[PDB]
């Protein structure tokens, strides 16, 4: 608390889609910049997307632009990431992060 | 990031050019390893050129609450918002950060300063209103994909390398001392040495309040008892009697129309291996500070902390390695006047005669 908990991952085929959630607590969620980041084994951490506390400002990594949409529900203290047109290179643990803290992450595998 | 593009990105205290908002507004921002807020002038105020006008940025968003910070000699109050920031010398993209736009300050923008905001580079725990206001560097690390490291060189421009170490900014080896507590950059001082003579103080005296590396403090600040011990020792070790009591307490200048006379000052820091220590040493040129040429003493008393400010950071390439919980030091090749190094670093030295922890 900051306490963050990701969910929504799974094993999906190329061209598939997933909706990730990050349930927050222990801080004023409606006040916080929120970020998604990903890391696959043997690779460096890679920023995915950031969203301002009111939700109107969103930015995206070039590798995901157009396929993923970040959003949030402040009343429900939840961050989301809608993932479409998934490809094998999207495989990773996706983590949500705020103020230097991160949740334990959720696994996303894209495969035949 | 591109670290080679970051060499020479500082001017002046020392400040960084930053572009805030859309269209960008350029500010001059003091680099402060001793606080944790990104705060900038939000209104016109005496002794500044420029300020951030939130009304002129289409991407700015207000959080709808204020923040007040009080320090010992002053304070400020600002609106808390978020906006997009670019660092022209380092990254080619912009990042979403938290920002405080100051609309009143007590004794904060003093005459003759050339920055108009502060960049706090210390830990979340010092952030105001609380530690959940994501710090500027925590944002950059996450969004810019850089390591959780930065390093500073001040040439008294300078360099702030965000996300690593630049090899061209030092020669010799880097010595690493553990970060003892992640709030300020708190490290363990084992011993002070003047002219080669150690003060006879219980090492706890050096960490009593706490010893921190702070680029937002100008001088080497020392706890009263420690300060007296240093002044007596510098007096005792200078070839001729040169300095009035007034000089020591910053209340007087010392003038000549004069450097072999004064001793070196050394600070011993615990290595990662606690059996070993290393020494950071400054020469009179760093603590006898040019302002006939007149000089001010580079050291001043402190009630609250032992502060390794600019007086000392000027001699070294300092690496704030948050990822591995250590602060690194190497001699600055730029730290040279009239052909001579104004600082040195050496080691190792045995800690077998010191308490194994000096922090109360
Ligand atoms: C010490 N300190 C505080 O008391 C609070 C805070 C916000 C702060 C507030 C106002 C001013 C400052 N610092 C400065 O203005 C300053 C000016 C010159 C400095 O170094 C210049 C040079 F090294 F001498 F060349 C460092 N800091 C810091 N940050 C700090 N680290």
């Amino acid at each position: 608390q900051v306490q963050l908990q990701e969910s929504g991952g799974g094993l999906v085929q190329p061209g598939g889609s997933l909706r990730l959630s990050c349930a927050a607590s222990g801080f004023t969620f409606s006040s916080a910049i929120m970020t998604w980041v990903r890391q696959a084994p043997g690779k460096g951490r890679e920023w995915v997307s950031t969203i301002g506390s009111d939700g109107s400002i969103t930015t995206y990594a070039d590798s995901v632009k157009g396929r993923f949409t970040i959003s949030r529900d402040n009343a429900r203290n939840t961050l989301y990431l809608q993932m479409n047109s998934l490809k094998p290179e999207d495989t990773a643990v996706y983590y949500c992060t705020s103020a230097g803290r991160r949740g334990p992450g959720t696994q996303v595998t894209v495969s035949s | 990031a591109n670290f080679l593009a970051m060499v020479d990105n500082l001017q002046g205290g020392y400040y960084l050019e930053m572009l805030i908002g859309t269209p960008p507004q350029k500010l001059q921002i003091l680099v402060d390893t001793g606080s944790s807020n990104f705060a900038v002038a939000g209104t016109p105020h005496s002794y500044i050129d420029t300020y951030f006008d939130t009304e002129r940025s289409s991407t700015y968003r207000s959080k709808g609450f204020d923040v007040t910070v009080k320090y010992t000699q002053g304070s400020w109050t600002g609106f808390v918002g978020e906006d997009l920031v670019t660092i022209p010398k380092g990254f080619n993209t912009s990042f979403l950060v938290n920002i405080a736009t100051i609309f009143e300050s007590e004794n904060f923008f003093l005459p003759g300063i050339k920055w108009n905001g502060i960049l706090g580079l210390a830990y979340a725990t010092l952030a105001k209103p609380s530690s959940s206001l994501e710090t500027f560097f925590d944002s950059l690390v996450t969004q810019a994909n850089i390591p959780n490291v930065f390093s500073m060189q001040m040439c008294g421009g300078g360099s702030l390398v965000l996300g690593g170490i630049e090899p061209s900014l030092y020669k010799g080896d880097i010595w690493y001392t553990p970060i003892k507590e992640e709030w300020y950059y708190q490290i363990e001082i084992l011993k002070l040495e003047i002219g080669g003579q150690s003060l006879n103080l219980d090492c706890r005296e050096y960490n009593a309040d706490k010893a921190i590396v702070d680029s937002g403090t100008t001088l080497l600040r020392l706890p009263q008892k420690v300060f007296d011990a240093v002044v007596e020792a510098v007096a005792r070790a200078s070839l001729i009697p040169e300095f009035s009591d007034g000089f020591w307490t910053g209340s007087q200048l010392a003038c000549w129309t004069p450097w072999s006379y004064f001793p070196k000052i050394s600070i011993y820091l615990r290595d990662e291996n606690s059996s070993r220590s290393f020494r950071i040493t400054i020469l009179p040129q760093l603590y006898i500070q040019p302002m006939y040429e007149c000089y001010r003493f580079g050291i001043s008393p402190s009630t609250n902390a032992l502060v390794i400010g600019a007086t000392v950071m000027e001699g070294f390439y300092v690496i704030f390695d948050r990822a591995q919980k250590r602060v690194g030091f190497a001699a600055s090749p730029c730290a040279e006047i009239a052909g001579a190094a104004v600082s040195e670093i050496s080691g190792p030295f045995s800690t077998e005669d010191v308490a194994s922890n000096c922090v109360p």
